[PDB]
């Protein structure tokens, strides 16, 4: 598919498989993103702070980990999205309950 | 009392006293080489009288008048149709043209 | 050379301040003389000191 | 946001640090950092500079068209 | 008198652009003579001739000056 | 746990004078100290002038 | 224990500079806050000395700047310090703003608002400072900008002859501009302190957009010495600018007495003000021109509304990064058109450049970045 | 016209990064301005007392200041009579009012020679090419009151060319030819525009030696105190 | 919570003007701190107006001062406000110092 090849080319050109990151590490913090980060499992949260500390120390030293350590395209154990969707649903429920 | 004080400060920032001491001028234009614009000081600002060569006035009378954004005949601006008398400062931002 | 330098001038703070001020004055001396020398050496010819030498 | 003491609850982390007097100032400046900076240059300038070659084509093209239009005496 | 400006200006108009722009300005003179009563005073060829001549002056005048 | 901790090695970074593991560093200490402090002293002398 | 942690001034200095939790990630692009601070105190001090040796009157202005350039020891070097320090100040200011826009740091609100007020204050301040030499360019530029203030109807002519001091440019106008340039940078330093205060309220940023609470390193002794290195580089660039070519960025047409009947062919503000001068001459309208200028700056204020992505910084999003470099090239294009005279095909391509500028900043940034969000299977 | 001609740059001896002026040429051009060229132009921001230590001593400074005789102040009479002027007098304005200069010249104000070099696009190469390259008016029968000028907008100056050959005889063994006196008076006008070009480059070279010695030092300390962060490395202890 | 107890400017203005504790037996002598503050901002305002109408040059300074006191609209009220406000500023200053030395506030 054309757009799926665009997606693979775009994840190659995005440049955090170079940095050793994942889906759940690039998110901007609003209030609800922070709430979904507080709603996390223990092992995933500790892996998240270790990956954050690796990316910080690497981008300080401006070195990219080599080809044998890159996060591939569909091996990803994505995890923050169900918590995020639950928080969005609860927030929109509360706001629409105020709207009615 | 505070709005009196603010309005009196606004009046204090207005201008000076010699600003109210600027008045008329006599203008005589029997000296200009033809096609040239002469300048005169007037209230701290210029005052232009241009002697036009008659080819330019043949252009202006030959080209139409209603084409502009506001038409106005030359006799509705001057009694001397071969000597133009202007405040030659611009109306966008006040500039003297070349 | 190095351990003698740490022994003499790098034990207490006041001695370090004194030796950097004395180094600043000796650098003033040699740096001003070298800078003026090289500047007027690359501008030999049409510089004023030749005309003061004549006149 | 605030000062130290409260910021984030992190376990499971070891950091090894070295006193700088054991280590040299510039380890392999002209043999590893030069390929690093050449790679970092080589990544981005083919994305950043092609707007500037558009600028330079506008420079040359508009300049010559302007001189052709205004030098018809 | 031998003016070094005038000397380099005389010996420096030997170039391709100099001679060819000289004949271009002379044919512009022919054109203003033929297609007369005009508002075109032979600008570009004359100023480009003096422009290239002033370049060749600019390289090669302050030698013994 | 802590007995499994094995420290990485930094010979890509270290000084070549102290690439000698056996010979203790109570001797070449003032060399490194006077070297770096002479660099900082030259810096401060230039800035003060 | 400590005098630093207990004294009610050294508490402020400690929680500003000594024990500030700073990121372990920021490059030389984040030095420019301290670089603008040191440029600002340099402008304050050199302007103070230049104001000690100056008389503001319409005959004595050009004569007095001649006096400072000739008679008093090093008066010409401190004059050139203040001028080129203003120019390097504005270049470091636009590098600061480009950092804050490209690295997504404009998700802060009140920092951005106080920075906008700083931008207005420094632009009007340096404009009045450039009016102070009483040059021919400065006379006409004062006329241009003050009648742009008169461009709004029903208030304009009265308000502008009110901030003139008569029906024309007066000695009094020069005294007014001397007073306001003479008083504004202290207000600018106060607003910079409020800017820094809300910044220490929120916390700093990284290149990546990832919040970095795990690796807060102290400002001292790391960013102190890095700001020393960056400031020494700025000082050496500034001194080679004031010594080797003082008029590479000093425009030569300033150096004539302000003849009120002169009217030179070329007219421009000083070369930092070119894009604010091009958008005026782009769209042929008076109120439309000043309104387009106000719209340009206020849309640059509007920018945190436009952030629709799930990320923070453009380090990870390559296509909107390239779109931002198209914006950078269009900024440099507007600078080049500001460096070219007021003629017809250049006004054509300047309208093209200004409407493409607004097409990037208004519409293409959120739509482009939301296509970037949509493409990552989110 | 309003098609401004390009000025071609010429190889000065003061043009480069470390190319200095010629104070002897400043003396030459000053005497040349004093002999003829002061008759229409003024240089009002420079008195004789600026030349105390430029190229003369005080002696020939007093010679140049007392040969020219201008004005005394109120000596308990308040009537402004004559004085040679030891050092206090400025250069005398030949025509005081603007209309006074417009009375002798056909209008045609000569602009004062303080900042003529620094006030135009193109530096002193522009002024040298202006004063050196004169030519006739080709095709514009203009007014028989103005003279043609190549490096000029409008190309009609009210100035007869002052490069009359061998009329000045300055003090060396070479004749006062055209190009020599033109270069000398333009070098003098570069000195009139910028006061301390050579001292500017002197401080430029001093601070080049400053920054050439200081940039290894501060960058060395910065690399020294940031290589601690370059050496710390991460390990991961969960169970 | 409250607007005043969260906003970082309003924290400082709250500690200055609203949540500032103060003793309840304050005499009239503790007015002079605010008197000196209001005199100071009034002096700065009048000085700014004078700075918009003053030409510091020894031949023209006295003529400019006369131009202020006669020619300028209300320049006489602004000049005399600056001078007499300076005088009352130092009067309130000596009252402030006399309070601070009288009531034993020099132990601060
Ligand atoms: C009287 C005749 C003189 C003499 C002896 C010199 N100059 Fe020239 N000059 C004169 C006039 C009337 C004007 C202005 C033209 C006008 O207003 O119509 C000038 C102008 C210049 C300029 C400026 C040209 C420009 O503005 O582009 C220069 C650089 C200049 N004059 C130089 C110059 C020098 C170097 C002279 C001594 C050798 C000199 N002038 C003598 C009239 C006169
Ligand atoms: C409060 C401190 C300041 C004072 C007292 C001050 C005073 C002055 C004075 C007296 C001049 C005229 C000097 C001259 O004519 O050469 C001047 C020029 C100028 N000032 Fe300031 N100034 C100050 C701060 C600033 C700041 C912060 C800026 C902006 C960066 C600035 C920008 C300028 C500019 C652009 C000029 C014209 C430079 C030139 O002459 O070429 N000034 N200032
Ligand atoms: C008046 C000139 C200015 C000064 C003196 C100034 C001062 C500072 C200082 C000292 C910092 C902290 C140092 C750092 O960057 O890490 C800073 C950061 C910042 N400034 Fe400014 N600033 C100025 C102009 C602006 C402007 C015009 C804006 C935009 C509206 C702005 C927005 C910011 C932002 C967003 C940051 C934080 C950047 C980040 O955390 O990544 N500043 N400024
Ligand atoms: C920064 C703020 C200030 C500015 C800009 C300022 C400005 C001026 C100016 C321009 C003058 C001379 C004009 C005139 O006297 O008509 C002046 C005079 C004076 N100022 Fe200020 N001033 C300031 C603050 C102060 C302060 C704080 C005091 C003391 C409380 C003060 C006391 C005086 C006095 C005593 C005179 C002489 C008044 C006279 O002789 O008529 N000024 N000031
Ligand atoms: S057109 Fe803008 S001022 Fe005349």
């Amino acid at each position: 598919k054309w757009l799926e090849g665009i997606r693979k080319w775009y994840y190659n050109a995005a440049g955090f498989n170079k940095l050793g990151l994942m889906r759940d590490d690039t998110i901007h913090e609003n209030d609800d993103v922070k709430e979904a980060i507080r709603r996390l499992p223990e092992n995933l949260y500790n892996d998240r702070v270790f990956r954050i500390k690796r990316a910080l120390d690497l981008s300080m030293r401006q070195q990219i980990l080599p080809k044998e350590q890159w996060t591939k395209y569909e091996e990803d154990k994505f995890y923050l999205e169900p918590y995020l969707k639950e928080v969005i649903r609860e927030r929109k429920e509360r706001e629409e309950w105020t709207k009615k | 009392a505070a709005k009196n004080v603010v309005s009196q400060f606004v009046s204090s920032m207005s201008a000076s006293a010699d600003v109210l001491a600027m008045s008329k001028i006599e203008i005589k234009l029997s000296d200009i080489p033809e096609g040239k614009n002469m300048a005169f000081k007037w209230r701290g600002k210029p005052l232009f009288v241009r002697h036009r060569t008659k080819k330019e006035i043949d252009q202006e009378a030959a080209v139409e008048v209603s084409q502009l954004r506001d038409p106005q005949h030359d006799l509705e601006r001057v009694k001397k149709p071969e000597w133009v008398i202007l405040i030659g400062v611009c109306t966008h931002l006040g500039c003297v043209p070349i | 050379l190095t351990a003698r330098l740490y022994s003499l001038l790098f034990r207490r703070t006041s001695t370090f301040a004194l030796t950097i001020v004395v180094g600043a004055l000796f650098f003033e001396r040699a740096f001003d003389q070298g800078a003026d020398a090289i500047y007027e050496h690359i501008n030999e010819g049409k510089l004023w000191k030749h005309i003061k030498h004549k006149y | 946001g605030r000062q130290f003491g409260h910021l984030t609850r992190v376990r499971h982390v070891i950091t090894y640090s070295l006193s700088p007097f054991e280590q040299r100032a510039f380890p392999h400046y002209f043999s590893k950092g030069i390929p690093n900076v050449l790679r970092r240059t080589r990544a981005c300038i083919l994305r950043v500079a092609p707007p500037f070659v558009v600028f330079y084509l506008v420079y040359t093209w508009g300049t010559q068209e302007f001189e052709k239009s205004k030098r018809k005496n | 008198l031998v003016d070094p400006l005038t000397t380099v200006r005389e010996q420096c108009e030997q170039l391709e652009k100099c001679v060819k722009a000289r004949e271009r300005l002379e044919l512009c003179d022919e054109r203003v003579s033929s297609r007369s009563q005009t508002e075109e005073d032979c600008t570009e060829e004359l100023f480009d001739f003096l422009h290239a001549r002033d370049h060749c002056v600019a390289h090669k005048l302050f030698n013994s000056l | 746990s802590h007995t499994d901790i094995k420290v990485p090695d930094f010979s890509d970074y270290r000084r070549p004078e102290v690439l000698d593991s056996t010979k203790s560093s109570k001797e070449s200490s003032e060399a490194r100290k006077g070297f770096s402090y002479l660099i900082t002293a030259t810096t401060t002398v230039g800035v003060a002038y | 224990i400590n005098i630093r942690k207990t004294h009610p001034l050294m508490k402020i200095v400690n929680n500003a500079f000594i024990d500030l939790p700073a990121p372990s990630n920021i490059s030389s692009w984040w030095n420019f806050g301290s670089l603008l601070g040191i440029c600002l105190i340099l402008q304050i001090l050199t302007g103070l000395f230049l104001a000690m040796h100056y008389t503001p009157d319409t005959t004595t202005a050009f004569s007095s700047v001649t006096h400072i350039c000739r008679d008093v020891n090093y008066g010409w070097i401190i004059r050139y310090m203040h001028a080129n320090g203003a120019s390097m100040f504005f270049i470091c200011l636009f590098m600061h703003v480009g950092r804050g826009l490209y690295y997504g740091s404009y998700t802060f609100l009140e920092t951005w608002n106080i920075g906008v007020i700083l931008l207005f204050a420094t632009m009007a301040t340096a404009f009045m400072g450039y009016v102070l030499p009483w040059g021919q360019m400065s006379f006409w530029g004062a006329t241009v900008i003050t009648n742009l203030l008169s461009a709004i109807p029903y208030i304009g002519t009265n308000l502008v002859e009110w901030i003139w001091g008569g029906f024309s440019v007066d000695k009094a106008t020069l005294t007014r501009f001397f007073a306001f340039h003479f008083i504004f940078p202290f207000i600018i330093a106060a607003l910079a302190m409020v800017h820094l205060l809300f910044l220490h309220e929120t916390g700093s940023n990284n290149p990546t957009g990832i919040p970095s609470d795990t690796d807060k390193i102290p400002f001292h002794p790391y960013y102190t010495i890095k700001d020393i290195l960056g400031a020494i580089l700025l000082i050496l660039i500034l001194m080679l600018l004031v010594l080797f070519t003082p008029d590479l960025l000093g425009d030569p047409d300033n150096y004539t007495p302000a003849n009120p009947l002169n009217t030179p062919p070329h007219i421009k503000p000083e070369w930092y003000f070119l894009f604010a001068y091009a958008i005026l001459r782009s769209i042929p309208n008076k109120l439309g021109g000043v309104l387009a200028l106000v719209l340009s700056i206020l849309v640059l204020v509007i920018m945190p509304l436009l952030h629709t992505s799930k990320q923070r910084s453009m380090m990870f999003r390559p296509i909107s990064q390239c779109m931002f470099w198209i914006l950078v090239a269009d900024l440099l294009t507007l600078t080049w058109i500001g460096g070219q005279p007021v003629e017809h095909p250049y006004i054509i391509i300047g309208q093209l450049a200004s409407i493409m500028y607004f097409l990037i900043i208004l519409v293409m940034m959120p739509v482009a970045s939301i296509i970037e969000n949509n493409l990552l299977k989110w | 016209s309003d098609l401004e001609l390009h000025p071609p740059s010429y190889p000065w001896s003061h043009r480069g990064l470390l190319s200095s002026l010629d104070h002897t040429s400043i003396r030459r051009g000053f005497q040349v301005y004093k002999q003829v060229c002061s008759s229409c132009h003024s240089m009002d921001y420079v008195a004789y007392r600026h030349l105390v230590g430029v190229c003369y001593t005080e002696d020939e400074a007093k010679a140049l200041a007392e040969e020219v005789e201008v004005q005394d102040g109120p000596n308990e009479d308040g009537e402004m009579f004559m004085r040679p002027g030891k050092l206090s007098d400025y250069f005398p304005k030949p025509y005081p009012n603007p209309e006074a200069a417009r009375a002798a010249n056909n209008g045609a104000l000569p602009p004062d020679l303080s900042y003529i070099v620094r006030a135009r696009h193109g530096g002193e190469d522009y002024v040298f090419s202006l004063l050196t390259g004169y030519c006739e008016p080709p095709r514009v029968s203009l007014r028989e009151g103005l003279y043609f000028n190549p490096y000029f907008p409008g190309q009609a100056i009210g100035m007869a060319p002052p490069i009359y050959n061998e009329v000045l005889e300055f003090d060396d063994g070479t004749p006062a030819t055209m190009s020599q006196v033109a270069k000398d008076v333009c070098t003098f006008l570069r000195w009139a525009a910028e006061p301390e070009h050579d001292h500017r480059k002197r401080m430029g070279l001093k601070m080049l030696l400053m920054m050439g010695l200081l940039l290894p030092l501060v960058y060395a300390m910065k690399r020294h105190k940031w290589s601690v962060l370059k050496s710390r490395k991460l390990a991961y202890r969960p169970p």
